[PDB]
């Protein structure tokens, strides 16, 4: 059977649809089972992994002036999506200083080089009048997810580690459709469904999937008795 | 008709037949009219303890 | 101390059906719907 | 869909959604293990 | 993140091998094995019996006057001839088969053909009595997977029966998934797996196939539209 045609459906940075067909009997089930457990559990990505908050000594606690508790500002953080434009950038450190009354939402981190925010409006913590809030985020780059008590990260004394889950894709699915080509009519055609948060695009995700699962079928070489 | 277990499961594999349709399969000299699942289950068995006969 | 679910945590819904966790599996283990959706509990029939 | 090979279940399936409580019972407040220690005053034998 | 796994091969004889991949990461078991599994049970080229000739019989159903086996026995044993093309160029071949009781017809007395091999000449084909005619052309044919009669209905002449094809090579795949550790990492995985064949490819060429056969499927996911 020839090679099929690849085509790619793009929405943003957050979806995207990839089409391959025709294939054969059953080659939909095999290369789309394996992309999409590579997808769901591979892929690099970024996560807040400590926090320091002035003032606060531990998560179980809580802010003059501000109405949520420690714990609940952690359960914001988690769903911070930050990008990092560099390749070789490993870590960084944003920094929020905010006084009340006011929402404050993750665009009021401080700018870093080559660090975006993917979600600005993500509300953080609501400061009523004589509330402050003075912290430092620190993002990581890994695959995975590690909990706090794993890595255990403290920048400092008093910051509080924060679970990890460093996996951009967000969802998979894919499509096995009843193709035709000539004569032949129990052709494949594929489509995987990719959603991820934004700090990688889907066909960046479907790349380093593909490399990944490339990379696993070399060890299939050098046999020993 | 299957010439034999090995046979009777490619097909199932292939979603020619289902473990519950009752076939034809010649397994151990003898014409056996069953379905592949108990035929696999004959093979389960004989694994387990090393010895078909 | 902040407690997650772990294997051995007790589970129970109001009907009476209660068990302990087994078996923690990773997203991509899960039986999931065709658009993608992974459930988050598999409970055997065998107890109704 | 079976999330380990991508085929389906071989029949349909009761998915939904429901309503379970993590119960008081942990396995963290109950795993203990002893090699030696405490005894009893009069009759020695290890307390409980 | 881990080192590069170990592949090991225990092969006994040309029908039967055991290769362990180790250690994996979390889940990588399931995800190499379970494609590699369907490749190697549908995608695998080989050869097979996909039409029979026999002097005298009109269906399958019917029976041979002067030979102990009916027509369904010996499509039957037919299935079970396994047959290796030395040229690539060749696609079909048929094979003769004159006999006169009482012999034992076996594999081996098929008329030599060019660049055709036999790989079990010691295969039952028929029994012949005092008096019984054996006249008898099989049709052998290139493919993969398997294919029923009624699907393919292949006849090279009338009165010719029509007979399931098994291409495949490979007799049966069982893939193994076991959980290691390598130091403080608990959650690796262990991947034997074990490959049955007929003796025309090892077990071994038929792995190294399967992996060919993914890695070309890989390089689809290329050029976008
Ligand atoms: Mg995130």
């Amino acid at each position: 059977l020839k090679a099929p045609v690849f085509t790619v459906r793009t929405q943003g940075r957050e979806y995207g649809e990839f089409v391959l067909e025709p294939l054969e009997r059953g080659f939909g089930v095999t290369l789309g089972n394996p992309l999409r457990r590579i997808l769901l559990s591979s892929i690099p990505g970024t996560a807040v992994t400590s926090v320091y908050i002035e003032d606060v000594l531990h998560e179980f606690s809580t802010i003059p002036g501000v109405k949520e508790d420690v714990v609940e500002i952690i359960l914001n953080l988690k769903e911070l999506v930050v990008r990092f434009l560099n390749p070789s950038l490993q870590t960084v450190t944003l920094l929020l200083k905010a006084e009340g009354p006011k929402e404050v939402k993750a665009r009021d981190f401080l700018p870093v080089a080559d660090v975006e925010i993917m979600n600005p409006d993500l509300h953080i913590a609501t400061l009523e009048e004589g509330g402050r809030l003075n912290m430092e985020v620190r993002v990581d780059r890994g695959v995975g997810y590690v909990p706090a008590e794993k890595h255990g990260i403290k920048d400092r004394i008093n910051a509080i580690p924060v679970d990890a889950v460093f996996s951009p894709v967000r969802r998979v699915a894919f499509q096995v459709e009843d193709t035709r080509l000539g004569q032949r009519t129990d052709l494949d055609k594929l489509t995987l469904r990719i959603w991820t948060d934004g700090s990688v695009t889907p066909l960046e995700a479907l790349n380093q999937a593909v490399e990944i699962l490339r990379e696993h079928l070399t060890y299939f070489s050098n046999p020993q008795a | 008709v299957f010439a034999n277990p090995d046979e009777a499961l490619l097909a199932v594999a292939h979603g020619i037949v289902d473990l519950q349709d009752v076939v034809t399969v010649r397994y151990m000299g003898k014409r056996l009219e069953t379905s592949p699942g108990r035929i696999l289950f004959a093979r389960i068995v004989a694994e387990a303890v090393e010895d078909e006969k | 101390q902040k407690r997650k679910l772990q294997v051995g945590d007790k589970l129970a819904n109001r009907h009476g059906n209660k068990g302990v966790v087994a078996k923690i599996l990773p997203v991509e283990d899960m039986p999931h719907l065709p658009d993608g959706t992974p459930v988050d509990v598999i409970l055997n029939p065998l107890g109704v | 869909y079976d999330g380990r090979t991508g085929e389906p279940i071989e029949g349909p399936i009761v998915v939904g959604q429901m309503f379970i409580m993590k119960l008081y019972h942990m396995v963290e407040d109950k795993m203990h293990a002893r090699s030696t220690g405490p005894y009893s005053l009069i009759t020695q034998q290890p307390l409980g």
